[PDB]
RNA sequence: UGCGAAAGCAGUGAAGACAAGUGGCUUGUCGUUCGUUAAAAUGGCCUCGUCAAACGGUGGAGAGAGUCGCUAGGUGAUCGUCAGAUCUGCCUAGUCUCUAUACAGCGUGUUUAAUUGACAUGGGUUGAUGCGUA
């Protein structure tokens, strides 16, 4: 090419991200599905993760998360943040599952030291889904 | 350049051992050791020894005495080994090493023949050096360095009789002319106020510094450029600086001549024969976080006045960018006279403090950037006005309009005037979060709440705010929320801060439902006002008329 | 190269701190002292000096220079042909100059060229000369309107005069003044056709035999440059779109050269057989300066043979009688057909009356090969100053910077502005931050986007491969008021520290396990106050950070990225509030650090946790710099001193246009002024190139430094083989 | 002059659970063939040398499938109980099969009719038989007699070593790949015992304490082995005698393991493991044995293998389930007078002094939107944007190039009711996603700003605007309640 | 224009000349001046080689087809007082199954990784009035 020819900008295969990925730093309740969820989260099981959360009865969700262990509740939040990051039409019945496990396991994930870092997928999911609010406020105005 | 200061033989071991370090003791027969216990037999003691080492196994140690040679001692099984003599004066400072590392017939007089670590091991006699008063062993490429008051300096390695360097270095009889922390240089600690680190590879001085305080016996530790030094007429032992992966905290080196501080670790509790208490608990020399603690070796602070770009044909200023004044001339003798002018007979008036300070700061009394000042002077004159006399109108209004108040701000809640406290909010550029919080939660339902919320939300970081407003009662936040419901924006986000700091569970029901009702009406009206802000052909047969 | 300041032989013509309007105005290849003998050129300057210079071999100890006697004129250009020589000059109500042609002779006494005064025209709007210098056309403006006249200046072969209402169309006298405003003209060598390119965009070839016009319409915006070929069969044309078109005038067929990275303001064919085309590109992206890239190219394959470019900085505002060129409309990258006199008057009053004499730039040095990177608008000019010629040019943002020539309404956009770029200390990464501006008249016209990018290259090549780009660093709609590379300890110099204007910091560094440049650490305070007086420093241990927000020079750790707090509280001063908004927190060695605010300049030791020395800055930087430009004003070394750099607007007997620069170096914490120097012109940037020197950039962009039978047969055979 | 720079596609910031190159490479193993065997598929091995066949052990028959057509080429039926193990020799020239009567029959591969020899091993079922990997004439057979055996296949009457010392049901062999004296056997009491064969052989030289009963043990490097049993596999340095990794990322017991090295893959080496629960998963032994991909089949996956490091053809992954069936996933790889006239076109200049090269390398073909933008047809660029099968980031990137480059109103001048419907019909779907919603916002803003009277006249787009308003209301409800969840996560700081 | 943050807070004339329309009047303009910190002349961007098949990294709303199989909804025609029927009502979204990751983009000249193969890159006559598979 010429020597007076200016070099054109090209992105190539460069990684684009945001300033919000902080990836570094006797029975009497219901017959629920929580052993399904715990042995889904011990493995990484998308098929029976989807069969344990296509159910959207809110009280079965509630006592499912209550009967769930605290040690894998955080990784439940991670899987939920990933999938509502991917499918935006899944934000309806699945932020139910995230507004409960924040509520139900209150002390465990306020004792965990970097909630923003270990749930930066959730940080980035909500910050992206909620930073564009004033634009569509102006739109529907 | 000091360090974290407090507390006022195998030398790399720890406790739980029987006897890892043996030393000669004053006013006894010869010697002893310490525990955390073994035998201390006769290794041909009872001489005029003062210094001690071992053969680096704790099984074949040596009682280095005035015999000109030594033997192997018995403190592990009892069984002795065989010996030999080379020199014949005093082996009282012998340093026995590992398997052919550094061992030579250095008795007292510069007659060291080369040898090795066995009973009859020997080699070619390198006694052609000077009778040096500072002869020592180092381990860079294992060597002996010898500097003399016959003035001389030399360096010869104990590997192949490898004499590498030799010159004349005229060091005096200083306090400690000992090798440094990494051993590349030799710190000669001079007696009274001085210590010079000289580069021990070419006989050249590298840093001749002064000393900070009094100190007698020092020891360079396992550090970069750091030693620990204790005083002669005191038990004061500080640390100075000019293993590097996980720092050496205790029992790396020991030489101490204070009040019997022998075997000096950080916890130097288990002394040789003393069995006394301990002291400081630091690590070794870290990277750069010891700098604000050890801000010593110069305590000569004074008042720096504002200098200039100095005048040489400085009448050619060429449209100076100032407003109207051309040169502010600093009269600091007049400012020191204004201190004595403020210390005068206006005990409740404003003619011998107020107009005096307004005349020594000549402006419109509500404006800064007419600066000719010093913060220490201003703190002193602020105390001379907060002494015998806050009724002043000019000086104590024109200088809490000053960015340098230096924590004289504690009674800004204790004084309660309308205008002086409103100015103390909106102007005083140091006003801590404790009293901001108390004036935030001592509501009489006024606008000083709004102006103090603006200050606490513009001046401090949210984590420092929230860990401090942990420390509040419940009824102050209850009358706060009842105020916000009954009788606003920074207040809204400060309600968010208060609610985040209040904790997670232990709240009440009707108060939360009250805030819920209020906050949902706030959301609906915020939606509609943001909506307001964002909210700002022919037919085939007609019939008209024409004019007549 | 023959430098003006390298000899007193012609630096006596100009060295002045104010009176430097003296300019070289013509270069001739022969010799005017003696004919027939050429390896040396005669430069005519605009006052009357005729300097015979040599460029073959070594420059002599004395030029052959003369100085012609004149009246009060100003030597517009010279004209040269067989034997004869003419010369053109300008005069003195309506503000228009007047031209006057003389002839030159030399024969009698060898200091004086006798002029002869052929012709005069008492008002001239526009002038042009044929490519051989055989005729010149001009405008005259006698009243109802203007008039165009062709004269031949070496013989009386052609002269004619006619009103341009007879040129112009009859449909255009109900149209705008863009459709009547001749912005360029040209003639052929025979005087048979004259090209008039207007400001609306069309060209009109009148035939000078009888005044019949042929219209050529391609330029959608104003026409700025025209020329005819030597035979008069081709017409070079150039305007605001950066497309050099050449018109085949038989069948009206254009050949285009479409992306010239500068608008064309002159084009002419050059060789005998027309093999080269010399062009001038005005490079209108930065409106802070008029910077011209000179370019010839050969007509064969239209490749740029020998493009010529200076250093290309972008100042904060316009400098000294710098006018962006004419166009059809007024925009931010041009000025209109009318608003030229208005905006030269307004910019003259902005220079005299206003307060902000702030003309500073940011420039970096690559620490590997010491070439300096001038960040242009959405681009970089990599320029190495050991031989003062540009390495290359690289667009760094996703604009329409090159993929479209910008014209009338779409000139009202601007590219992303490269506001920060910094090298990592190993020279292997280049960090760049630029602000994407949106276009107007739509919903998202209010919110800028902020883009931070990390680029790398191996040392051989000359362009930079992007590796990753974070958009919205520090969150949405927030700027980065200062970026900082790391010292070589924390990641082998592969770390960066970015500062908001809400006091927030972020630490971005390279990892290899995830092969990218990602985010490690964060400190986010959300105050409700904002201020762009943010500054930064880093300790060479990689241990403590010095975050100079407004009035708050905080000290942060690097273990947990928070405020420096020690449990023993041994006066561990983690805060130095100063008197005003700080703009420089420049650390010189690990011991102490030199701070500068808009009022004073302090030095503070940290192995002695208090202040040491002070100087005033209020009578020098009062508000005459933007809050954030003192770091590109003044700099330091890694070991041995720092450099203050102040500016005095020189005044008459009200301040005036001209400036002088007073630089002063102190060494080792503000002790002694060991260097006090004054240079003739406003200075914009100083920095420490990495071999214990400091380089500066002027306002006329000159880089400077402060530092420590046989031979008879042989000659006859080499002359016969020449 | 310059080449005109391309139109850049609009890449918005990346999202979690993106495609790593390792899972891209593994995910292109497709076309899963199923084969219904009769019984539970206990073992499966591959040919080593030209590694293009794999032997599958169903009950009482061993089927060599081929890796060009994935069907059975050869079959071994003449067993007398359930056949257990089937393995090819290191050269691929012969095949050993352990039986439930203790009769290790070795045939030659690619000829099922010549039983080369038949070892009458111990009376209990022999369960694992394989040849040495370094040697070629000793065969290790371990049985339900708690003793493994090294037979010499010349002397198949008495074993050349009889590795005793176990306490429960030896089921796995391996050999150490550099030292060929070292046999790492594994039994149902944890305890990966391993033997130097120069010594007595009744005593292992050291014992690696897996807790759970091991089901498989392979050797990865010359120095580290991987043993699986229970829910976890544990990797063991042999020299340091030390467990140094463990993964228990499965639900049920890990049945089997194998390992590939330096094959054509972004993952330099791979350990895949099969674990009784449907899942077979691949772990990367370079970045600390992290999982990178996994498959799920319709039963308990009982044995798995992949085609070896020098397969050089169709690359296979087979998993045989206990249900009785098998799943295979693959990745697949004029005249003499005229020529003598037109001869030299293949030359490229070896002996030639100078070589010139100015032929421009022909780039990618510009799409319709890009060439319309390059010719400055902006309304036509929009028309070409809103074709049916167009990629969503391509529609987004031409909306961004029209918005940034020029003027949306200029692109939107000559419209009417039928030529505005594609824009808003895309805006309905495009106001959902976050990558597109702001650009859809200011595009619809200017189109209502320019076409207000058609909202009066044309009723074909009135309900289009209504349904757009409904979708904006939906997504502003989600974009407020996500801010609520962000606040109640900020409270948990 | 000034100041500031990316929000915003303060503030916006006279002469001269010319033309047009009706010496005067009226408006508009200015390659004329003083002061204030102060949209348009049908007119748009070059060739140098295309095509096919791989390979390496980067992203993906996946590119598309199904199963009235689950889960949440949204809604319609006619009848019928409602209860409720017939369309085995329609659509959306999530799930379930699949396929050449089908999708998009950047490179493979030398790079951290990754490319080969066709072709006479002409001239001539149709090719648009020769087509129905709607």
């Amino acid at each position: 090419k010429d020597l007076a020819s200016a070099t054109n900008y090209v992105e190539g295969n460069a990684r684009v991200t945001s300033g919000d990925n902080f990836k570094h730093v006797t029975a009497t309740t219901t017959g629920t599905v929580t052993v399904i969820l715990s042995q889904a989260l011990q493995s990484n099981d998308h098929s029976l993760l989807e069969t344990v959360l296509n159910n959207r009865d809110e009280r079965v969700i509630r006592d499912t998360i209550f009967r769930l262990k605290p040690a894998l509740a955080v990784i439940l939040l991670e899987r939920l943040a990933e999938r509502i990051a991917r499918q935006t039409h899944r934000q309806g019945p699945l932020n139910v599952w995230v507004k409960w496990c924040l509520i139900i396991h209150g002390g465990y994930l306020v004792s965990i030291p970097n909630l923003m870092s270990t749930l930066s997928s959730l940080h980035s999911t909500l910050k992206r889904r909620s930073d564009l609010l004033p634009r569509l406020l102006a739109l529907d105005a | 350049d000091y360090v974290q200061v407090a507390d006022g033989l195998m030398v790399n071991k720890g406790n739980y051992t029987l006897n890892v370090i043996t030393k000669a003791l004053e006013d006894t027969t010869d010697t002893s050791n310490d525990h955390l216990d073994n035998k201390a037999y006769t290794g041909s003691d009872e001489f005029l020894s003062q210094y001690k080492i071992k053969a680096k196994a704790k099984v074949m140690s040596i009682k280095i005495d005035t015999k000109n040679s030594l033997v192997i001692a018995i403190l592990q099984n009892g069984l002795i080994e065989i010996f030999d003599f080379k020199l014949t004066l005093l082996h009282s400072f012998d340093i026995s090493y590992d398997n052919l590392k550094y061992a030579k017939w250095f008795t007292e007089n510069g007659t060291e023949y080369v040898f090795v670590l066995c009973p009859l091991q020997d080699d070619k006699v390198c006694y052609k050096l000077l009778e040096l008063t500072d002869c020592g062993s180092g381990e860079s490429s294992p060597i002996k360095e010898l500097s003399s008051t016959i003035i001389e300096g030399f360096s010869f390695e104990n590997s192949k009789l490898c004499y590498q360097f030799g010159k004349l270095y005229k060091l005096n009889q200083g306090k400690i002319y000992i090798y440094s922390l990494p051993h590349c240089q030799l710190q000669q600690v001079i007696e009274f106020p001085m210590v010079d680190k000289l580069s021990p590879g070419d006989d050249l001085i590298s840093f001749q510094p002064v000393s900070v305080n009094r100190v007698l016996l020092t020891v360079n530790n396992v550090i970069y450029l750091l030693d620990l030094l204790h005083c002669s007429t005191l038990s004061q032992r500080e640390l100075t600086h000019v293993v590097i992966n996980s720092e050496k905290s205790h029992n790396s080196k020991t030489i101490a001549i204070g009040i019997s501080t022998k075997n000096g670790p950080n916890p130097t509790s288990s002394l040789e024969i003393i069995n006394i208490d301990v002291g400081t608990n630091t690590l070794k020399d870290s990277l750069g976080k010891s700098f604000q603690v050890g801000n010593n070796d110069s305590s000569v602070i004074l008042k720096p006045l504002f200098d200039d770009k100095d005048i040489n044909d400085k009448r050619v200023k060429c449209n100076d960018v100032s407003g109207d004044s051309s040169v502010p001339v600093l009269h600091c003798n007049e400012v020191i006279e204004k201190l004595s002018a403020l210390q005068d007979n206006d005990i409740t008036s404003f003619d011998d403090i107020f107009f005096k300070e307004l005349k020594i700061k000549e402006e419109h009394y509500t404006e800064k950037d007419r600066y000719i000042s010093d913060p220490g002077f201003l703190n002193k004159v602020l105390d001379l006005i907060f002494g015998k006399f806050p009724k002043t109108l000019t000086f104590l209004l024109t200088h809490p309009l000053f960015p340098l108040s230096r924590t004289r701000n504690l009674l800004s809640l204790l004084r309660d005037q309308p205008r002086l406290f409103k100015q103390a909010i909106v102007t005083c550029p140091n006003l801590p979060l404790n009293e901001l919080l108390e004036e935030l939660f001592s509501i009489r339902n006024r606008e000083l709440l709004l102006d103090i919320s603006f200050r606490i939300l513009q001046d401090f970081t949210r984590d420092s705010i929230k860990q401090e407003m942990k420390k509040l009662s419940k009824l102050d936040v209850q009358n706060f929320i009842e105020f916000i419901t009954s009788g606003s924006t920074q207040l809204f986000q400060l309600l968010s801060l208060v609610l985040d700091s209040i904790g997670l569970f232990s709240l009440e029901g009707a108060l939360l439902e009250n805030l819920t009702l209020y906050i949902d009406k706030q959301v609906e009206i915020a939606e509609r006002n943001t909506e307001l802000w964002n909210l700002i052909a022919l037919p085939t047969y007609t019939m008209e008329y024409l004019d007549i | 190269t023959l430098k003006f300041a390298n000899n007193s032989l012609l630096s006596g013509i100009f060295l002045q701190e104010e009176e430097n309007n003296e300019s070289i105005v013509k270069i001739l290849l022969g010799d005017i002292t003696v004919p027939q003998q050429a390896h040396l050129i005669t430069v005519f300057t605009n006052n009357g000096h005729v300097i015979v210079l040599n460029y073959k071999g070594k420059l002599v100890e004395s030029p052959k220079h003369f100085k012609i006697s004149l009246a009060d004129e100003k030597l517009a250009n010279v004209f040269h042909s067989e034997g004869n020589y003419r010369i053109l000059t300008t005069f003195k109500h309506n503000s228009l100059q007047s031209y006057r042609l003389y002839a030159l002779t030399f024969d009698d006494a060898k200091k004086q060229f006798e002029v002869a005064h052929q012709a005069e025209w008492h008002n001239v709007i526009l002038s042009n000369i044929s490519s051989n210098g055989k005729l010149l056309a001009h405008m005259c403006k006698d009243v109802e309107h203007k008039s165009i006249s062709v004269v031949s200046l070496f013989d009386d072969s052609v002269n004619l005069s006619f009103p341009l209402g007879s040129i112009l169309s009859s449909q255009t006298q109900s149209l705008s003044y863009n459709t009547r405003y001749v912005s360029s003209m040209a003639i052929d060598n025979m005087g048979q056709q004259l090209a008039v390119g207007f400001a609306s965009g069309v060209i009109s070839i009148v035939s000078l035999a009888d005044l019949q016009i042929r219209l050529l319409k391609w330029h959608i915006d104003s026409v700025l440059s025209l020329s005819f070929s030597h035979d008069g069969s081709y017409l070079l044309s150039g305007g605001w779109e950066k497309v050099m078109s050449l018109w085949q005038l038989e069948t009206n067929s254009q050949q285009f050269l479409p992306r010239l990275n500068g608008i064309i303001i002159d084009c002419q064919v050059l060789g005998p057989q027309g093999n080269y085309y010399s062009l001038i590109l005005q490079m209108t992206e930065n409106n802070s300066n008029s910077d011209y890239q000179f370019l010839l190219l050969n007509a064969s394959d239209l490749t740029s043979k020998l493009s010529i470019n200076g250093p290309l900085p972008v100042f904060n505002s316009t400098i000294k009688h710098i006018q962006q060129p004419i166009s059809a409309m007024n925009t931010k990258n041009s000025n209109s057909i009318t608003s030229l006199n208005h905006s030269k008057k307004k910019q003259s009053r902005k220079l005299i009356k206003s307060r902000r004499q702030d003309f500073t730039t940011n420039v970096e040095i690559n620490p590997i090969n010491k070439n300096l990177y001038f960040p242009h608008i959405s681009a970089v000019q990599i320029f190495d100053f050991y031989k003062n010629e540009q390495v290359n040019y690289q667009y760094l943002t996703s604009g329409v910077n090159n993929s479209m020539g910008k014209v009338r309404f779409e000139l009202n956009l601007q590219d992303p502005i490269i506001t920060d770029l910094k090298f990592t200390k190993d020279g292997q990464w280049m960090i760049t931050y630029e602000i994407e501006y949106p276009p107007n008249d739509l919903l998202s016209s209010k919110d800028l986007t902020h883009i931070l990018k990390f680029w790398t290259k191996n040392d051989n090549e000359t362009n930079w491969n992007l590796k990753t780009k974070v958009i919205n660093p520090h969150g949405i709609s927030v700027p980065i008021t200062k970026i900082l590379p790391s010292p070589r300890s924390v990641n082998n110099s592969q770390g960066c520290l970015t500062a908001d204007n809400n006091g927030g910091l972020k630490f971005w560094s390279f990892d290899s396990h995830e092969s990218n440049w990602c985010l490690k650490k964060i400190s986010l305070p959300n105050f409700n106050h904002f201020s762009n007086s943010v500054s930064l420093a880093w300790s060479q241990d990689g241990s403590l950070i010095f975050h100079g927000f407004d009035d708050k020079l905080q000290i942060l750790d690097f273990d947990t990225f928070k405020k420096f707090e020690s449990l023993e509280n041994t006066k561990t001063v983690s805060e130095f509030t100063l008197d005003s908004e700080i703009q420089t927190v420049k650390l010189i060695n690990d011991t102490n650090l030199i701070v500068a605010t808009r009022t004073t300049l302090n030095a503070i030791n940290l192995l002695r946790g208090q202040v040491i020395n002070s100087f005033d800055l209020y009578p020098f930087v009062n508000g005459v710099y933007k809050n954030g430009h003192m770091d590109r004003l003044i700099t330091c070394d890694e070991r041995t001193g720092n450099i203050a750099l102040v500016i005095n607007q020189q005044l008459t007997d009200v301040p005036t246009i001209n400036y002088k620069s007073r630089i002063i170096i102190f060494d080792s914490d503000l002790s002694t002024k060991l260097g006090n120097f004054t240079h003739h012109e406003y200075i914009s940037w100083i920095g420490w190139n990495y071999d214990t020197d400091f380089i500066f950039l002027d306002i006329e962009s000159t880089l400077g430094v402060v530092g420590t039978n046989s031979d008879i047969f042989a000659e006859q055979l080499h002359k016969l083989s020449s | 002059s310059t080449a005109r720079p391309r139109i850049i596609t609009s890449k918005a910031p990346l999202l979690p659970q993106q495609t790593t190159p390792e899972q891209r490479y593994w995910r292109q193993y497709t076309s899963a063939q199923l084969v219904k065997e009769h019984n539970s598929v206990t073992h499966i091995s591959f040919n080593p040398q030209h590694p293009h066949d794999f032997a599958v052990t169903s009950s009482t028959r061993v089927q060599i499938f081929s890796s060009r057509t994935r069907q059975v080429i050869k079959t071994f039926s003449r067993f007398k109980d359930v056949v257990y193990s089937a393995s090819f020799r290191s050269d691929g020239k012969l095949l050993c099969a352990g039986d439930a009567t203790g009769l290790v029959s070795v045939y030659d591969s690619y000829n099922p009719r010549t039983i080369l020899l038949s070892i009458n091993a111990s009376t209990h079922p022999t369960h694992v038989t394989k040849f040495h990997t370094q040697d070629n004439k000793i065969l290790a057979t371990a049985s339900d007699d708690r003793v493994t055996r090294l037979w010499d296949i010349s002397n198949a009457y008495e074993p050349q070593l009889e590795l005793t010392g176990a306490t429960d049901y030896v089921r796995t062999l391996s050999f150490i790949p550099a030292a060929p004296h070292l046999v790492a056997t594994g039994s149902y009491d944890g305890l990966i015992r391993l033997y130097d064969t120069r010594s007595s052989g009744s005593t292992p030289i050291y014992s690696l304490n897996h807790d759970q009963p091991v089901e498989n043990v392979i050797a990865v490097s010359p120095t580290q082995i991987v043993s699986c049993g229970g829910n976890n596999f544990k990797v063991w340095d042999l020299t340091s005698n030390k467990k140094l990794y463990e993964r228990g990322n499965f639900n049920k017991a890990v049945t089997c393991l194998d390992y590939v090295e330096n094959f054509d893959s972004p993952m330099q080496s791979a350990l895949i493991a099969s674990s009784l629960d449907g899942h077979v998963k691949v772990f990367d032994p370079l970045d600390n044995f992290q999982v990178k991909f996994g498959w799920k089949f319709s039963g308990p996956v009982l044995s798995c293998a992949v085609s070896p490091s020098t397969a050089q053809g169709n690359r296979h992954l087979v998993a045989g389930l206990s249900s009785g069936l098998l799943a295979i996933r693959t990745k697949k790889k004029k005249s003499n007078n005229f020529q003598r006239m037109m001869r030299g076109s293949e030359y490229q200049g070896d002996q030639e002094h100078i070589i010139h090269n100015d032929k421009v390398r022909s780039q990618r073909r510009m799409r319709a939107f890009e060439r319309n933008i390059n010719q400055f047809k902006w309304s036509e660029a929009l028309d070409n944007a809103f074709v049916p099968g167009m990629a969503k980031e391509l529609t987004l990137t031409v909306l961004q190039e029209l918005r940034k480059r020029g003027k949306v109103r200029v692109a939107l001048y000559g419209r009417d009711e039928s030529t505005l419907e594609p824009l808003l019909n895309w805006c309905l779907k495009g106001i959902e996603d976050v990558r597109s919603a702001s650009i859809v916002a200011d595009w619809v803003a200017v189109v209502l700003e320019l076409y207000g009277n058609t909202l009066e006249s044309s009723p074909v787009l009135q309900e289009l605007m209504i349904d757009l308003k409904t979708k904006v209301r939906h997504e502003i409800h989600k974009s407020k309640e996500a801010q609520r969840i962000e606040g109640m996560l900020q409270l948990l700081t």
